[PDB]
């Protein structure tokens, strides 16, 4: 409980800009999908490819950073850092890590999200994809501003439609995309547990209607429910 | 932006943004003891400046902290606000509040009082080698004392309340952004693993 | 005072809040790129729709009316809301209270852009019934958290006035359009949320003797989409 | 308001009393003939020293604080009073009371040059204890006689304002130096005597419900003698 | 001579050391970016604080006074050190010795920026007692190593004069502020360290007959932070 | 009738002052009979010592 103070000169204003304040590539989604050779289709639509709808609410710190403002326009620079890991053992000297490539395909709104690693949506062509490898530097895609209105409603006081239930805060707009990452290679005899750690850096950031930050812990991505 | 002026832990939630002044709260009594430090528990926790500067390590500058009395129209009472510099002890009486830099705010005719604070400067320190002690700083206090008894008409409420705000001036500035520890990673949110589907 | 509508509100001096410093306005060059036939600059819709006076007690916590949730199903605004798919309007929030000089209280009149309010200790989203309240509007079960997980202590960064009953009983927040959309559907969405939140309970020597908070809203520069379009030529 | 010190007092409109029509000032040509090294125009000493709020009841008779008796032993003024032999200062008397609009009372704020106050029915002089009271100050046992043998009915020829609670709750008397001496010792002497004297008892339908009289004093143009003198050359 | 303070030191011709070639100064444009309210250019604090004369023997090794360790707890500098959080001051080191013409000795007057002095054969850091010595100051247990692991043979690159008793008995080192900080806290830190180090023991035909080394320090351009700040407006 | 609110005091007080204008003037000074000669004051015969 040591109490010390220092004098700070601190002649800067540009470090508190909104562009610098949200333009940090923070971890927005990460899971390890089991690519290891599936002779039997088990745990489908999540086993052999990485699917994640592009939303900033998945991780809490970065989430509370972007719901400091109501309306946001940014081109999300998506940096995809995939690290494979061989599950099991083969030998003791070197298991052999192949330079396998990945299709980090971006599936926007109105486009078919793939449901397996060998679906026909991977070869669509209309929805843009990058093909990058493990030995390559991580895939830096700067996706543009994907919203049919002019800002991302990180709060949407309303529903996606006048009917159904559970659409509060679900904009028919925003819905930035479905970041769908597979392995392009056909199944190796040895397996890899590849974790796709994708980082979003918002770029060309304009914020509107600034808000109080979130103070109690979050309970769900889709809503803003609270433990009061 | 308002502060959690009631430092009593019994008063939580709504009535911690306000302090009660009654006819039995007497003369020469410490009514609030707001410290001018950002990243420790107190009134300067869920404020705008405190929460935004919790995203940063260094937050040197000046704050513009504003109190309005929330009583009746003729709820008259002289009330002394004493601000103390970082170098000094916290005042406990009206007599030691008068010696420091202070203002006397009679809210009989003036509803909102406006305080300008010169050059508060605090930071986050990790000078210990890999200990992660999270060293804090004490760089000021704003206190309240009762110059006279608050008097009210008999038909009006005797327990007259008071709120306050805090803002910042142009010389306030932040540097070296960090992750704000207000909310930690819960890692079991109900909406999660649904975008992942 | 406020004679620019079909309904007036007589009060003291205005002291308006230019909400984020800007006035309501119609579509500029954004009219050509948005949904066409937006021409109707509906002026009977600008009638000062006074909602029913919510009842300020000491035990009360707060009230809210979302701005398309209010003023729909009643009046010209409500009828054009049912007949029209999409709209744009700023709102002239005007909050009055017939509180005596002897009464005690502060009142955070705060208008919230996109008050995506959460539920209490349930992980499910709030639905049609507990979001689309209507004329009377809902009450803040937790006004300190603003029902959103945020803090009321920083609710003032939003467009806000302050009913400190010892100095004013009138609020005027002149809201702009406030949407990412140039024009948006009033059925499925709310652009604003007026919130009458007492940060001080109402104070009297009695059991918090009665004051009403009468809330009056006029949609300023209200602009719908045009049903009456010449589909020929 | 009153932002020229390290401590401010927020109040209504000023309405100052130019005490005998004149403002405080430092030594002019009188500096050369008086005690030398008076140079210190002490500005941290000008902090608005608010005394503790004396409690106005109907049964109360009055209060007084002599101006060097007050503000000594506390703050910069008190510390320089102990470290300094002699001084000169005008005083900005500021008297506030948080009295409601419903409250009833008049209050003679009167600042007395040389209130050589007598005792009651004893021929001996008052001493150290009953003259040098301090921060809280003494109470008028006979406010009609002003404890001096004079009359309160002619106390208004002195520099005075009037807290008629129906029209003002603020007093501002801007006292000059007020001594035969150009500079005088604060330990052994008082130049002024602020006197809060209710000529009307505090009135409420209850048992004279509570108002505090908060008294705030700033030493204006306060000038001590200099300890830090270059004794060389 | 040296008449610019409240206390003078009469001596021979000055022969000052412009320490690193520069004079003391106040805050320039650095005032706006540092801790605010630094306005006090404290002139009674500039009193020539003569420390008690340390006793030069042949068997003696040296003495040191850190410049905020000295002059604190005594005088205006000490009182403003307790009442003030942070400060800036250059120091006018003045070292005298009433040594006769018959006396024998050299004396390295050396002022050290940040004399982070180590302990002898213990790996622990020196603490409060063996760092914050005070008025009399500590003695060099190993003056050849300067208690820091450095060499006294290169101590002269620091701001230094030389009491060769056959040619001068006076030193004058005019130290600047000397900190990485524009203003720094005097309680927790020392910017300078005056070191009276005899590289020659005091020589007499007797048992090194008595000379005193009287050390006189004036804080030149001493500037604290202001407690008396107008917190209003 | 003087009327007041129920919460305020009904016994409302009134004071008054008196001053003089420039045309007010005095002439032919005399001894003021407000205080007579007591001739046995305690501080007396002490300056006479």
């Amino acid at each position: 409980a040591i109490q010390t103070r220092t004098v700070i000169n601190q002649h800067g204003v540009s470090e508190t800009l909104v562009e610098n304040f949200l333009s940090r590539a923070a971890l927005v989604s990460k899971r390890s999908f089991e690519y290891k050779d599936h002779t039997s289709s088990t745990a489908q639509t999540d086993k052999n490819f990485f699917k994640w709808t592009i939303n900033t609410r998945s991780f809490v710190q970065l989430r509370r950073k972007l719901e400091l403002f109501t309306y946001l326009r940014f081109d999300a620079e998506i940096t995809i850092l995939t690290t494979v890991a061989v599950n099991g053992s083969n030998n003791n000297t070197y298991v052999g890590l192949p330079d396998l490539t990945l299709q980090a395909m971006f599936v926007p709104t109105g486009a078919l999200t793939p449901e397996k690693q060998d679906s026909f949506h991977w070869q669509s062509g209309s929805n843009a994809s990058v093909f990058f490898k493990i030995s390559d530097p991580p895939a830096r895609m700067t996706i543009p501003f994907m919203c049919i209105n002019s800002a991302y409603s990180v709060f949407y006081d309303g529903f996606a439609g006048f009917e159904k239930t559970g659409l509060y805060g679900i904009n028919p707009a925003d819905t930035i995309g479905n970041l769908c990452v597979r392995i392009v290679n056909e199944h190796q005899p040895v397996g890899f547990t590849v974790t796709v750690r994708v980082y979003m850096k918002p770029k060309h950031i304009k914020a509107w209607a600034p808000r109080p930050p979130r103070t109690l812990p979050y309970m769900s991505i889709a809503n803003a429910n609270y433990k009061g | 932006s308002m502060m959690e002026i009631n430092n009593t832990e019994s008063a939580v939630g709504m009535e911690r943004l306000k302090v009660d002044i009654s006819a039995l709260t007497d003369v020469d009594q410490l009514l609030f003891n707001i410290p001018l430090d950002i990243q420790l528990d107190g009134p300067l926790r869920n404020t705008l400046v405190g929460n935004i500067s919790r995203y940063y390590t260094h937050w040197s500058g000046s704050l513009e902290m504003t109190f309005m009395f929330c009583g009746s129209f003729m709820a008259t009472g002289k009330l002394i606000l004493c601000y103390t510099p970082p170098g000094g002890s916290c005042p406990t009486t009206r007599e030691t509040a008068m010696l420091g830099t202070h203002i006397v705010w009679d809210f009989g005719l003036q509803s909102s009082i406006t305080l300008i604070i010169p050059w508060i400067s605090g930071s986050h320190y990790r000078m210990f080698n890999n200990d992660a002690k999270s060293t804090n700083a004490n760089v000021g206090y704003v206190t309240c004392f009762m110059q006279t008894n608050l008097i009210v008409p008999s038909e009006s409420s005797d327990t007259c309340s008071l709120i306050g705000f805090i803002a910042a001036k142009d010389d306030f500035s932040l540097r070296l952004m960090r992750d704000s520890p207000d909310i930690g990673q819960i890692d079991h949110l109900h909406g999660a693993e649904a975008a992942y589907q | 005072l406020k004679l620019g509508n079909s309904a007036i509100v007589t009060q003291e001096a205005a002291n308006y809040c230019c909400a984020y410093g800007e006035w309501p306005n119609y579509l500029p060059d954004h009219e050509a790129v948005a949904i066409d036939k937006p021409t109707q600059p509906e002026t009977a819709t600008d009638r000062f729709y006074t909602l029913r006076s919510v009842k300020w007690e000491a035990t009360s916590t707060g009230w809210w009316w979302k701005l398309p949730d209010a003023l729909n199903n009643i009046g010209m605004f409500g009828q054009n809301v049912q007949h029209h798919y999409l709209y744009r309007s700023g709102f002239l929030i005007h909050v009055q209270c017939n509180a005596t000089k002897f009464h005690q209280g502060a009142l955070l009149v705060v208008a919230i852009p996109e008050h995506q309010r959460g539920a209490h200790n349930t992980t499910t989203s709030p639905g049609f019934d507990d979001i689309m309240k209507g004329e009377a509007g809902g009450t803040f079960n937790h006004p300190y958290v603003l029902d959103d997980g945020t803090s009321l202590a920083c609710a003032t960064i939003f467009p806000h006035q302050w009913i400190n009953l010892r100095t004013n009983n009138s609020a005027t927040i002149v809201l702009p359009w406030m949407n990412a959309a140039p024009m948006d559907f009033p059925l499925r969405h709310n652009q604003w949320t007026l919130a009458i939140i007492p940060v001080v309970p109402l104070g009297t020597r009695t059991m918090s003797s009665m004051v009403p908070i009468t809330v009056s809203i006029a949609p300023m520069c209200c602009e719908f989409n045009g049903l009456r379009h010449a589909i020929t030529q």
